[PDB]
Parts: C-alpha cells; sequence; structure tokens
C-alpha cells in the first residue's frame, strides 16, 4: 500500500490528501522473489 | 499569547525557526498552515 | 452552503424559516408544497429560494479543524 520514503524520517503510510497538498506521488512498493 | 504556524490534523498552534525541521509536537504530519493575521481586516457589506 | 438570507428575486427574508421548514417535513410530517405556504412563502420567488437550497454547510462542518 502506498509509502513515502523521504531522508529525514521513515516511511510514512501515504495518502491521497497529503500526495496532492505535498505534490508527491500517491505509489506503491514493488517487491519480486529474485532467486539466484 | 501568539503563534505562527499549525498543524493540518492535530490543529495545535506551534511555530519555529529556520532548520527546526518542518514537523509537529506529535503529529509527524508535515504540513503545517501559517495562521491569521493579527492585522484585522475590513470588509464592504454589500 | 448556508440558506439564503432573503430571495434573490423579491428580497423578502427567509433565513429564519430554514429551520422551522426542516420540521415541517420531518416532524410535523408534511409535504415540501405546504410546508412552504404555511411559513408565509407565497410567490414561486420566495418559494424556489428554501425549496431549492442544498445546506452544504452541513458537509462542509463534519470536516474538522
Ligand atoms: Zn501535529
Ligand atoms: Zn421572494
Amino acid at each position: 500500500k502506498p509509502m513515502v520514503n523521504e531522508s529525514d524520517g521513515v516511511t510514512h503510510a501515504l495518502y491521497p490528501q497529503e500526495a496532492r497538498l505535498r505534490n508527491l506521488t500517491y505509489s506503491s512498493g514493488l517487491f519480486v522473489d529474485v532467486k539466484k | 499569547a501568539t503563534l505562527k504556524y499549525i498543524c493540518a490534523e492535530c490543529s495545535s498552534k506551534l511555530s519555529l525557526s529556520r532548520t527546526d525541521a518542518v514537523r509537529c509536537k506529535d503529529c509527524g504530519h508535515r504540513i503545517l498552515l501559517k495562521a491569521r493575521t493579527k492585522r484585522l481586516v475590513q470588509f464592504e457589506a454589500r | 452552503m448556508i440558506v439564503p438570507v432573503r430571495c434573490f428575486s423579491c428580497g423578502k427574508v427567509v433565513g429564519d424559516k430554514w429551520e422551522s421548514y426542516l420540521n415541517l417535513l420531518q416532524e410535523d410530517e408534511l409535504d415540501e408544497g405546504t410546508a412552504l405556504s404555511r411559513l408565509g412563502l407565497k410567490r414561486y420567488c420566495c418559494r424556489r429560494m428554501i425549496l431549492t437550497h442544498v445546506d452544504l454547510i452541513e458537509k462542509f462542518l463534519r470536516y474538522n479543524p
């Protein structure tokens, strides 16, 4: 679900209302089991 | 006696100066408004 | 979006009648057509004013600080 990885802070569970005001991008993390 | 900024959610008169981060006393919510002017304003009542 | 004080058309006061009207509906279980006549709103210029208002202010209030 949406997250905001900003330096000087954790990673906030981002929300619409805020991404708009802050000019961020209401996106999220893409993870895949890379096997070697 | 006075104030300056505010927290969008946990509406709490806050404020500070340069390099004082841009967070709040509790709510991380890094938004912050800038509460009204003291110089009262007047209006045409029409 | 709050009841208009006075009707655009003739200017007859109507700011007060809001709450009264909302009752003549809910409580006194009447029909708009009559509730309006009850509040003394004669011609359509005054009628259309109340009958049509959309008290948005309420959804506004429901926000927070
Ligand atoms: Zn806060
Ligand atoms: Zn009228």
